[PDB]
DNA sequence: ATCGGATGTATATATCTGACACGTGCCTGGAGACTAGGGAGTAATCCCCTTGGCGGTTAAAACGCGGGGGACAGCGCGTACGTGCGTTTAAGCGGTGCTAGAGCTGTCTACGACCAATTGAGCGGCCTCGGCACCGGGATTCTCGA
DNA sequence: TCGAGAATCCCGGTGCCGAGGCCGCTCAATTGGTCGTAGACAGCTCTAGCACCGCTTAAACGCACGTACGCGCTGTCCCCCGCGTTTTAACCGCCAAGGGGATTACTCCCTAGTCTCCAGGCACGTGTCAGATATATACATCCGAT
């Protein structure tokens, strides 16, 4: 026959054999069952679903078009969600947010 | 006429000089610094630099190279916890 | 062609010289470039210079012709522009970033100029007002740091524009072939502007037999597109010179360190370089940064005990005192200097530095005060990037050059700087080597790469 | 009639420059040669890549930018507005790192 | 020897998220390393998952699990609603 | 009678002297059958499993007020207050 | 079979209990707005503990949650809980 | 042939064989080296020996011959490196260091 | 169903250390998850550690250097003496 | 600042009490001896990449003098908490009894490991251009005297 | 109160340089037979958890009193920021060198795997003894008149 991806047949963006691959080949566990793969593609693809398009609007709103990795920091910081996530990680090149108390405004 | 003698080591911790810890403290978010600051936060950043360059240390002595490479840094990081972005 | 020795020209001129000018105005009038290389001392200056008023009285474009010369030798031009073409006008293109827009944008950008004197390190500052003007030369001078294929300064002039680019520098090829048409590319683009093309256009020079053959098939096409010519055909200095060398052994102080170098045994520095620490340790102990003892500062006599050439640097000197002499002592690393320099202050020395980055103006007023009749000071300390390439020093004979560099003919740049026109003295060239040591091997390396190019390829210059 | 400003105007628009960029707060050669003396003393001789310099010089300023800020903290908290020792060594007695 | 990455993947999600807003070399390492970071995180949770209730086959309910226990909150619902569409639409080819 | 700030001494050595556990079991019991009630219904407890939930929200809660008591005492004071313990929570990284 | 929750339970943390677990670690005199916080602060901290702990535990098709599963949360948080297994 | 126990080869007192189960039925690598089972239990054997000389010594401070929890808690409470080491571990029936601050005596 | 602990072990070691010391049974628990946890430190290092060089072995040597990595001061020259002496001792019988 | 004294824990001692250390059986994982082989050490080649120092810019660290504003010690003073007394109610205990679920097992079977032929998605390497970084000149706004 | 003035946000033009897009390999991901055994399913013992009863007593709740301390105010004082000249040292670009990282092939030997004995470890009764614990006595330690 013609060879058909499985990417193909799950309607995913990445790479299952390559997943496949890596839990065989990294002892995680002696045998992997066929279903893994397949729903690991699957988390993997919507988390980079979530921070690229938080990423894409917090650098559209700056009227610059490529996504640098100050946007990344953004768009992270500012939603709880991947804040309660991605806790102890630095991001180089990254930068703080606009984050002043309230005392040290003048009078 | 006595120019040379002066060149020596200068306790090279003094490279972090006083306006880079007021630009760290500038971004970082403190208004006014006091006088006494400059002496404690050198002792902190020897303290830190000395874990990490251990781990890093002892992850290049393993595998017989000489050549302390990036991704020796980032594991080093990634084994106290503060993971690293950016690198490998 | 021109047996009439041209004095619009406010000066002399000289009976080989005016056979200089002949192959000068004929490239223009064949429409190439060229390469002025003659040995250095017989005056490429003013051969370029007479050059210049020619194509304003006679083909009489005026002109915004561009030079470009090293730091130190700017000063030398614009006198001798004037010394001789009083009419033309110029710059000395320097300043902070404030006082070189009075220039440009008002001074120069309104057409109020004749010829512009850049360096080598301002044409890359300011590339963006300098692009606009169609210029009429590149006249670069001591064209040896184009010697690289991607370097930034041969990476800037393959976009200025201009008709011709008189590459005139003082010596051929150094290392390679590999360089030579580098220089010769950003001359004339039509005759090469190919890279893999050239290595084997020739075969080589001799990496399959050493058949002396294939330097021939070379100089059919640039001997009549190149000048160079021989030193006691013109009797260019009416004098010769000696090199000699002076074994020296080492002191046991500069020992223990040194076996702290290979078995490696003030201490625990950074010896994360095996030939250039010991470059230092084999010429002067204390740069080591501790081997001083006592107190925090404090000379003594002792400084020629510990190291092993000022017992001989001092002897050397005060024979020279003696004879009523002047010499020029020069370097490879400048802090070295820094121990001369202190020296000479301790045993009562007067004495000019002319270091990197001392200043540009302080550059100037030295070198007057050197040249000075009747002015005394007695050495003269130098390094060679800095000051010997082309710095005029008549009024002083012999050389101690202090340390080999890599480069043979570095030094061979810098042992004729004095040895030009106008040295009526005894020059006496002295070169300090220490015997068993690193520094005879970079001294034998250096050996094998000038004895490729001036017995192979200067006996079929001349040919 | 001159122009000075107060004690309390450039601090401010300081830190809004400075939270809205990113560069590398530190210069590069004295870091890099503190990193070459604290090697020297673990292993004698080593070669570092460039990039592993970058790589500390990062790290170095996400811990001490993360520490300003919670001595910021601890100072508002003791009615105060300045930074002292005191508050850096409180600020890392709390969070487990002594 | 090559670096293999999985930079044109996240390029392609991109190409599907937005229309037209490219990205830079420096943002694809870091997504790089972050997809990494999450691929380790949840294959350990899932590994030691399966160890310790002395099986010896990571299925795909060790991976539902795993999934429970490091996304936080309101990420949870989404990624096990993704991912059981993502496994049965697989399951009829 | 005692002044005001002694029983407040000697209760500290009574307590940083000895080990049992300082919160009523069926009380806390309970608590844990609430909490565990909105997530998955009808669970059964072992007592061990008690047991190991009282040990850890004791230590918790102990090294908390520990943690409160060095900043109480930073701030020119002797009595803990609730930003207090918001500062030390927002410090540790648990906010 | 029967199921009930009573009482509004979070006041069996009672105020001496709490001026105990004060008392141990280092505390001298203890404000009257303390309690509700620190009400909040063990509720929060239980339901934290026993989501990943009921997580286990329907994984694993059982119903008991065992001592196993309250210590592997407690391992999963950060807090390593020596002394029953494992 | 009869049997040499690995335990009386290397002169240890914690098993060999258990430890090299451990490691080649646990999945921590695929090949297990021959001889990385004896240095990990040598290794273990000194953190275990370390522990309970402290805890002895601290037992006899209170004159009892039975080592229970509390005594566990301060012999590694009040050693520094075991400290830096446990920093983390909470310890059922615990106790605490007695430590009073240094303002609240009285005055 | 057996399971494995370590009691006699530690008890063997406690007889060496004070010859005269019984020891209570939360204890002999409390001292068998400590050193079950430290086993899973040291595995887990030396499993990365070995995954990282891209070899596929765990030998005595990444044992030693996950010890130098984890246990802090004056414990690693101590521990890795203590290791070496075995080993040492080992090859010649 | 110092004795009378009033009340806390501390300790020697005496009697039970479970908890521990020890004696015996059962047997399943551990030693052992030969085999089969694929990973890892080792030597050679080579070639990108690091290092030390110098050369000329030029922006940034350093010093000094002056000045307003925050740290801070004392003083008043109003309240919130510790200490104590009594009453109550809920936790602890012990014991009974029911029963829902957990652990072990015996027996099929469908599900992944293994290999073998194959071809295309993915990756290194090379053009080519739109996003953008200055880049200086204009317009708006906030700061600080009055 | 209501002006003058520097810092900052835009705006159009440049020019530059890192991303988007193709070209040409190539190893690894699909397909297709084959086994081999981990895992699910029905089925049982059996035991620990839940519910519930009454009984005792020690701890929680509430209230009243006294006062040590939290907090605002207020004046003093010294010190950190702002401003402007100075020196200097980092930064980017040469310019040589070679130690060391990364292939590549060859052989060598230590581990996996197999079956076969065989005793160390785990579980289960049983002696026995360190410690909980009440009673009586004694030592330290706060607190108040002179
Ligand atoms: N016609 C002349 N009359 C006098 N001096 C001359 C003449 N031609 C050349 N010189 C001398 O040549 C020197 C400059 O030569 P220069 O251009 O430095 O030679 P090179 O180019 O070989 O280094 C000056 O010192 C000058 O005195
Ligand atoms: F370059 Be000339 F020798 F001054
Ligand atoms: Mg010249």
């Amino acid at each position: 026959a013609k060879a058909k991806t499985r990417s193909s047949r799950a309607g995913l963006q990445f790479p299952v054999g390559r997943v496949h691959r890596l839990l065989r080949k990294g002892n995680y566990a002696e045998r992997v069952g066929a279903g893994a793969p397949v729903y690991l593609a699957a988390v993997l693809e919507y988390l980079t679903a979530e921070i690229l398009e938080l990423a894409g609007n917090a650098a559209r709103d700056n009227k610059k078009t490529r996504i640098i990795p100050r946007h990344l920091q953004l768009a992270v910081r500012n939603d709880e969600e991947l804040n309660k996530l991605l806790g102890r990680v630095t991001i180089a090149q990254g930068g703080v947010l606009p984050n002043i108390q309230s005392v040290l405004l003048p009078k | 006429g006595a120019k040379r003698h002066r060149k020596v080591l200068r306790d090279n911790i003094q490279g972090i000089t006083k306006p880079a810890i007021r630009r760290l403290a500038r971004r970082g978010g403190v208004k006014r610094i006091s006088g006494l600051i400059y002496e404690e936060t050198r002792g902190v950043l020897k303290v830190f630099l000395e874990n990490v360059i251990r781990d890093a240390v002892t992850y290049t002595e393993h595998a017989k190279r000489k050549t302390v490479t990036a991704m020796d840094v980032v594991y080093a990081l990634k084994r106290q916890g503060r993971t690293l972005y950016g690198f490998g | 062609q021109f047996r009439e020795s041209p004095a619009y020209v406010n000066g002399q001129l000289r009976p080989y010289q005016i056979q200089g000018v002949n192959w000068l105005v004929s490239l223009h009038k064949n429409k190439i470039a060229g390469i002025l290389a003659d040995e250095m001392g017989l005056g490429k200056t003013l051969q370029t210079i007479s050059f210049l008023g020619y194509l304003r009285y006679i083909e009489k474009i005026p002109g915004p012709f561009l030079v470009i010369a090293p730091k130190s030798t700017l000063n030398n031009w614009l006198r001798e522009i004037n010394r001789w073409t009083p009419d033309v006008n110029a710059f000395i293109l320097q300043g902070d970033k404030e006082e070189r827009a009075e220039l440009i944008q008002k001074k120069l950008l309104g057409c109020d100029f004749d010829v512009v004197i850049a360096s080598y390190e301002i044409i890359i500052r300011e590339k963006s007002p300098l692009k606009k003007i169609n210029w009429e030369y590149i006249i670069i001078d001591e064209a040896h740091r184009i010697k690289n294929e991607e370097s930034m300064l041969s990476q800037v002039l393959r976009e200025f524009t201009s008709r011709n680019r008189l590459l005139i520098t003082g010596t051929p090829l150094q290392n390679n072939l590999h360089e030579l048409w580098a220089l010769l590319n950003f001359l004339l683009p039509d005759i090469f502007s190919d890279a893999q093309d050239f290595d084997d256009w020739f075969s080589s020079e001799s990496t399959e037999e050493d058949q002396d053959k294939i330097v021939k098939q070379l100089h059919t096409v640039l001997q009549p597109f190149l000048l160079r010519r021989i030193k006691s055909d013109v009797e260019t200095s009416l004098l010769p010179k000696k090199e000699l060398n002076l074994y020296v052994g080492m002191s046991s102080m500069q020992k223990k360190w040194y076996k702290k170098i290979l078995e490696k045994d003030e201490s625990k520095t950074r010896l994360l370089n095996i030939m250039m620490q010991l470059r230092k340790c084999c010429n002067h102990p204390y740069l080591f940064d501790g081997a001083e003892p006592g107190p925090p500062y404090t000379t003594d006599e002792h400084l020629v005990y510990n190291a092993a050439k000022l017992q001989v640097l001092d002897k050397l000197l005060k024979k020279l005192k003696e004879e009523g002499s002047r010499v020029l002592i020069f370097s490879q690393m400048s802090r070295l200097l820094d121990i001369l320099e202190d020296y000479c202050y301790f045993r009562n020395y007067e004495y000019c530095r002319i270091d990197g980055s001392t200043a540009h103006e302080d550059r100037i007023q030295a070198i007057d005060d050197y040249n000075a009749p009747d002015s005394k000071k007695f050495v003269f300390l130098l390094t060679t990037r800095a000051g010997g390439l082309g710095i005029n020093l008549t009024s002083a004979d012999v050389v101690v050059l202090y340390d080999s560099d890599w480069n043979p003919q570095a030094d061979l740049q810098a042992m004729d700087r004095a040895h030009r026109i106008g040295q009526k003295k005894q020059v006496k060239v002295f070169r300090l080597v220490t015997d068993n040591s690193v520094e005879e091997k970079i001294l034998e390396r250096a050996t094998q790469k000038l004895r490729l190019d001036q017995l192979v390829i200067q006996q079929n210059r001349t040919s | 009639k001159p122009h000075r400003y107060r004690p309390g105007t450039v601090a401010l628009r300081e830190i809004r420059r400075y939270q809205k960029s990113t560069e590398l707060l530190i210069r590069k050669l004295p870091f890099q040669r503190l990193v070459r003396e604290i090697a020297q003393d673990f292993k004698t001789d080593l070669r570092f890549q460039s990039s592993a310099v970058m790589a500390l010089q990062e790290a170095s300023e996400a811990y001490l930018v993360a520490l300003f800020e919670d001595t910021n903290l601890c100072a508002i908290h003791a009615k105060r507005v300045t930074i002292m020792p005191k508050d850096i060594q409180l600020a890392r007695r709390i969070r487990g790192e002594r | 020897t090559r670096k293999e990455s999985y930079a044109i993947y996240v390029y392609k999600v991109l190409k599907q998220v937005h229309p037209d807003t490219g990205i830079s070399s420096k943002a694809m390492s870091i997504m790089n390393s972050f997809v990494n970071d999450v691929f380790e995180r949840i294959a350990g949770e899932a590994s030691r998952l399966a160890h310790y209730n002395k099986r010896s086959t990571i299925t795909s309910r060790e991976i539902q699990t795993a999934v429970r226990l490091l996304l936080p909150g309101e990420l949870a619902k989404h990624a096990v609603s993704e991912g059981t569409k993502a496994v049965t639409k697989y399951t009829s080819a």
